[PDB]
């Protein structure tokens, strides 16, 4: 009980997935000591043509030119801090070399689940019921389907599952017929190829999860919303009140949940012509922001993302079949308040990521450590007179979306 | 009248008593700049001489 | 053990001292002079003005 190896015992760790994927090259070193705490991006431009028996433009009116934005800012501190009694700490633990290896991993997990926490928030698109898992091979090619439906092309699109879909899906490759190759392998490594079903699809243990939030009653919308282009050319959000809900219950709509107009469908963006689902109509659906409790008399107001323009003086930027009005019918996709972990789609071009380099504090000794391209600050100081020294890790990331319509989640269909 | 160089840099560990002294400095600078070389070429007594 | 230099105006010198606090982020600068004045003889010296 007295003589203990100088070997530490293996521990748990996450795998990185998302990072990699996400667009890290238009926001890279832009936010300096110049630009400020944030930066903006254009957008593109959109025209309608006017037809007409003699090209007379006469009194018609003739296409605007409107300017759109898109900001990207920085976030919150990412620190982890310890403090110890040199005397015990240096008693087998020598150059103080063994704090390293779990702090840049814990500082790199946290990282990436916030950073799938922001992309569920703010993703719009939706496929499947929440609670049907993901059995056979349409329910990862319905995603390619949906976003070549849409008209995204300049990019590439990927998919992250967890660990038991794969292995659903690899027992489901066991089963082929023809191709010797692919049988052998999801026998022998139970490992899916690289395209399944047009699209990129990744494993990922580490994964965020949400929950629902308690919900209840044939909700409406009241007033009908702005939705112009003006209003939403900067950051593509539009709040909509609801009636019709319960009478008083906190927590009405968790970060996360996505809202299903019926009556309104997606447009393909182009040729502004409807979707349509093989049997139904595709309808329009937005995710909510940040939480939401309802008062009495059943009134919610909400924030969304993602929005159904109509504008009615600039039609080349509508993305909706109709306006949402006054008395239309919505509802909420999942039950009451479970819990599931949600799985990802998203094309290239949907989520921006970068991190800002930070100074080291004046006449306080510090180093650099970087994992899988992140640099992290470590500092050291003694505060206090009584043996206590105090090391600190930084890291401060920024986010920017440049368009909601371009991912969000997808589940199984039954 | 006169203004002089500030170093601080002597006086250190020493007196001074004489204030009658005027600090000049020469400055160098190395510049490359555009110039045009003319060719007299008189065959006589060797040709080429720029 | 705290990063110092000297500056230098019109023959002064002046001590720059940089140093910050770990807990709060943040950094602080201050500069330091200590001059010292005599009186050799009140005889010599006083204050002239336009006489009627």
């Amino acid at each position: 009980s007295q003589i203990v190896l100088k070997k530490f015992l293996p521990g748990f760790m996450s795998d990185l997935v998302l990072a990699k994927t996400v667009d890290r090259q238009l926001l890279a070193g832009e936010i300096n000591s110049s630009t400020g705490d944030s930066v903006s991006f254009k957008r593109p431009h959109q025209f309608s043509s006017l037809r007409t028996p003699t090209g007379d433009i006469s009194g018609q009116n003739k296409n605007n030119l409107i300017s759109g934005k898109a900001t990207g800012r920085v976030g919150n501190y990412i620190t982890v801090a310890v403090e110890y009694q040199q005397l015990e700490e240096a008693i087998k633990l020598n150059q103080l070399e063994e704090i390293l290896a779990p702090v840049r991993q814990r500082i790199v997990t946290d990282l990436e689940t916030e950073l799938a926490h922001f992309m569920m928030n703010n993703g719009a698109l939706s496929l499947g019921s929440p609670n049907t898992p993901i059995t056979k091979w349409s329910d990862v090619a319905q995603t390619a389907s949906f976003l070549k439906d849409l008209g995204v092309n300049e990019g590439e699109n990927y998919a992250v599952m967890d660990p038991w879909s794969a292995q659903r899906l690899a027992d489901a490759q066991t089963g082929l017929h023809a191709s010797d190759q692919l049988v052998r392998t999801a026998w022998e490594n139970a490992q899916i190829p690289t395209n399944f079903g047009g699209i990129r699809a990744l494993m990922s243990n580490g994964l965020a999860s949400r929950t629902q939030g308690a919900f209840g009653g044939t909700l409406t919308v009241k007033t009908q919303p702005t939705v112009t282009y003006n209003a939403v050319k900067d950051s593509y959000q539009f709040t909509v009140t609801l009636t019709g809900a319960t009478a008083s219950v906190t927590g009405f709509l968790k970060a996360g949940d996505q809202v299903k107009f019926t009556n309104t469908y997606w447009l393909q963006q182009q040729t502004k012509q409807a979707l349509y689902n093989g049997a139904t109509p595709i309808s329009f659906t937005a995710t909510v922001t940040a939480d939401a409790n309802s008062d009495s008399g059943g009134d919610v107001t909400v924030t969304l993302s993602g929005v159904p323009i109509y504008d009615t003086t600039n039609p080349q930027y509508n993305s909706v079949s109709r306006q949402v009005e006054a008395g239309d019918a919505v509802s909420v996709v999942g039950t009451a308040s479970q819990t599931m972990k949600p799985n990802l789609f998203y094309n290239k071009f949907f989520c921006g990521l970068g991190s800002i380099p930070l100074p080291k504090l004046h006449s306080i000794d510090s180093a650099v450590a970087t994992y899988e391209g992140f640099s992290i600050r470590v500092h050291k100081y003694a505060d206090g007179d009584a043996n206590v020294q105090k090391m600190r890790f930084d890291l401060l990331p920024a986010y920017v979306c440049f368009n909601p319509h371009m991912g969000g989640q997808f589940f199984g269909n039954p | 009248p006169t203004s002089l160089d500030v170093t601080s840099m002597t006086s250190w560990e020493y007196n001074w008593f004489g204030a009658d002294v005027i600090y000049i400095a020469k400055y160098y600078e190395v510049r490359k700049e555009s110039v045009d070389v003319i060719s007299y070429r008189h065959p006589i007594t060797g040709e080429i001489a720029t």
